[PDB]
């Protein structure tokens, strides 16, 4: 099957570099043009660079130009971005893109692979503080939840009561706030009835600094 | 510098025919590319060359061109089809490439859903760390748009404000989170303070104070 | 009229030494062609 996939992104920090690959099969890769085409988490898409099916034609985008550099290995059908001088507005997943240049039934950039994360900021890895959403009649329903703040990079994962809690569990995306750092909350609904009674605790797992936290969330008072 | 005007946001109801224009100076003489992308998904083609549709493409899905102006338009919208979608092309010269800011097509695929809101004041253990975070959880909407007005008292606040975009439940509706961030003196100092949310030209509020 | 893939014509890049390949492609362009 025609197929294409992204690799190489990860978390740098600001004027480094970092090198993507992204590796076809199921198509003749040497007749196809290929881009890469960048979004911004929350944004649109913005191209980046193409180059031609012989690897003659390079051009960019004028947000890269003289940083990035395009390039493919026909022999092993792979193409590849040199990313220098890393900025934070490039923080992005960037995806790679065939594009047969004159196609006929089909035309642009007709296959698109997954995409592959980088993340640029002068942020250090760091985990999360955990901190209770305590609940406040009448066979009601009463929110509670977990405030997992101050974490870099993503991602971090929420379950509650170790797995067996599922109803009514929503986490949330995450905000990245002016310091640098992300921050999200996962909040569960469970009867009033029950607040007395049963225990709820949130697993907060943060792996990228191995950080592991349990964190029980009792009433006020 | 070349540039795509495209709207930011169409609204449409199932079986109606969604209509989204894409507009550029050199779209004359330059083709014009539409592709479909669903949240956490990679983009689709699905019109290539102004007027073309792929096969495997359904053909509700169709092309046409008025000059520096092209149409995607999608007959008999079906709740699948709600996406974001881009229109692309290239500038005079033919060597640089353009997307336009994309479309947000909505379908209205379920009743509307008023919201419900839960205002959490500052943990003691947050205050004990010398910070302080209100969490304003907004919860059980339809359609995916909110917006969120934090007050001081009675007087508007928009400092240290920070707001997600809605994403859906799992009972298929949607739900979004607000945070307002303060000192410990600033949350001790004022008698209270409220997370508005504004949901279909109605308004929901939740108020706490630090006493 | 010989199709390859997406495209409508065999592209020469492809041909190696098939001579009757040679006679029937043609070459992608070096240029994205307008309208």
């Amino acid at each position: 099957q025609v197929q294409l996939v992204e690799s190489g992104g990860g978390v740098v920090q600001p004027g480094r570099s970092l090198r993507l690959s992204c590796s076809a099969s199921g198509f003749t890769f040497s007749v196809y043009a290929m881009h890469w085409v960048r979004q911004a988490p929350g944004q649109g898409l913005e191209w980046v660079a193409i180059i031609w099916y012989d690897g003659s034609n390079k051009y960019y985008a004028d947000s890269v130009k003289g940083r990035f550099t395009i390039s493919r290995d026909n022999s092993k059908e792979t193409l590849y971005l040199q990313m220098n001088s890393l900025r934070v507005e490039d923080t992005a997943v960037y995806y790679c893109a065939r594009d047969p240049i004159v196609g006929h039934t089909r035309d642009g950039l007709d296959v698109w692979g997954q995409g592959t994360t980088v993340t640029v900021s002068s942020a250090s890895t760091k985990g999360p503080s955990v901190f209770p959403l305590a609940p406040s009649t009448s066979g009601g329903t009463a929110a509670l939840g977990c405030l997992v703040k101050d974490y870099f990079p993503e991602p971090v994962t929420v379950s509650w009561n170790s797995g067996a809690l599922t109803s009514g569990v929503h986490t949330f995306p995450a905000v990245l706030q002016s310091s640098g750092l992300y921050s999200l909350s996962s909040v569960v609904t469970v009867p009033s009835s029950s607040l007395g009674t049963q225990t709820y605790i949130c697993n907060v797992n943060h792996k990228p600094s191995n950080t592991k936290v349990d964190k029980k969330v009792e009433p006020k008072s | 510098s070349y540039e795509l005007t495209q709207p930011p946001s169409v609204s449409v109801s199932p079986g109606q025919t969604a209509r989204v224009t894409c507009s550029g100076d050199a779209m004359a003489e330059q083709y014009t590319y539409w592709y479909q992308q669903k949240p956490g998904q990679a983009p689709v083609l699905i019109i290539f060359k102004d007027t073309e549709r792929p096969s495997g493409i359904p053909e509700r899905f169709s092309g046409s061109s008025s000059g520096t102006t092209v149409t995607l338009t999608i007959s008999g919208v079906q709740t699948e089809d709600e996406a974001d979608y881009y229109c692309q092309s290239t500038d005079s010269s033919g060597t640089s490439w353009v997307f336009g800011g994309g479309t947000k097509l909505t379908v209205l695929g379920q009743p509307k859903a008023a919201p419900s809101v839960t205002l959490f004041p500052p943990s003691s253990e947050e205050l004990q760390a010398n910070k302080a975070t209100l969490v304003c959880l907004i919860s059980d909407f339809y359609p995916g748009a909110v917006t969120v007005a934090w007050k001081a008292d009675s007087s508007p606040v928009k400092a240290g404000v920070e707001t997600t975009t809605p994403s859906k439940q799992s009972n298929n509706k949607y739900a979004a989170s607000s945070y307002l961030s303060l000192t410990p003196e600033q949350w001790k100092s004022h008698k209270s303070y409220s997370c508005q949310v504004t949901h279909e030209g109605s308004t929901v509020e939740k108020t706490v104070a630090p006493t | 009229d010989f199709h390859f893939e997406v495209f409508n014509f065999v592209p020469c890049s492809i041909c190696s030494n098939n001579p009757t390949c040679w006679a029937i492609c043609k070459r992608i362009p070096n240029k994205k062609p307008g309208k």
